[PDB]
This record gives structure tokens, sequence and C-alpha cells, in this order.
């Protein structure tokens, strides 16, 4: 139900220092719990508070942190059930 | 001492991601943790705030 995530953002946008990301935490708080039950949603634009990976990164929706840290080749045989 | 290393000039100070930025963006360490340069703060009786990366406290 959307309808509190709604409710839960016009009480931040308000009352915080920097309405800019109160709106940009409050928009993801519904995005990870339509992503926790199988939606997941593209909603990121220049305007509506897309992240800055730095230079050496690069922003992605969807993807696996299992083969991405270094300490990973030195423990392969570990598990990795994310 | 003077010391020997890789700086970056005086109008920029050092930040935690490696790149070393002036001192409008440059965040707080107020008792430990890691304010942004923009963090109005407060219990009841205090009350703080990080400017520039000082943190102005008062009573």
């Amino acid at each position: 139900s959307p309808l509190p995530y709604l409710r839960n953002c016009r009480y931040d946008v308000c009352s915080c220092s920097d309405g800019r990301e109160c709106l940009c935490g409050a928009l993801a708080s519904y995005a990870a719990a339509c992503a926790g039950r199988g939606v997941r949603v593209a909603w990121r634009e220049p305007g509506r508070c897309e992240l800055n990976c730095p230079k050496g990164q690069v922003y992605l929706q969807c993807g696996t942190p299992c083969n991405l840290t270094c300490r990973s080749l030195s423990y392969p045989d570990e598990e990795c059930n994310e | 001492a003077c010391l020997e290393g890789c700086f970056c000039p005086p109008g920029l100070y050092m930040d935690e991601r490696g790149d070393c930025v002036p001192k409008a963006q440059c965040p707080c360490y107020y008792d430990g943790e890691i304010f942004q340069p923009e963090d109005i703060f407060s219990d009841h009786h205090t009350m703080c705030y990080c400017e520039d990366g000082f943190m102005h406290c008062t009573m």
C-alpha cells in the first residue's frame, strides 16, 4: 500500500533541514519495499536524485554483490547466497 | 615538521574519499560521528550544528 509512504513523505519534506534528500530517502523507502516483494522500479533521473557513483564505478540497478570485492578472490569457496 | 608527500593546494582540504575539497563541504567529526556539511542537530537542552568543518555547539 503506498498511502502511508506518501503520508511519511509530507511529514519529512516539511520538517527536515534539507528537503532534497529527505524526499529521495522517502521514495526509496517505498522502492525498497516494492523490491522486497519482487517488483523493481526504475525511478532515478537527473532530477529525481540519481546518486553519483565515483569515476571508478558506474550506476547499476540490479547486480550481484558476490564477484565485486577483492576479498572474494581470496576466499572463493565461501557461499554468497545474496 | 615540514614533511614530503602528496598534498593539494591550500584552498582545498582532504576528504575521506581520496578527493580533497574546499571547506564548504568539509564534514564535521563530533564525538566521532561524521556529520554532513549542513546538519542541524539537538537534544532537548543542547543545540549544535555543522557549518564548514567545525561543530558549533551551544547550551
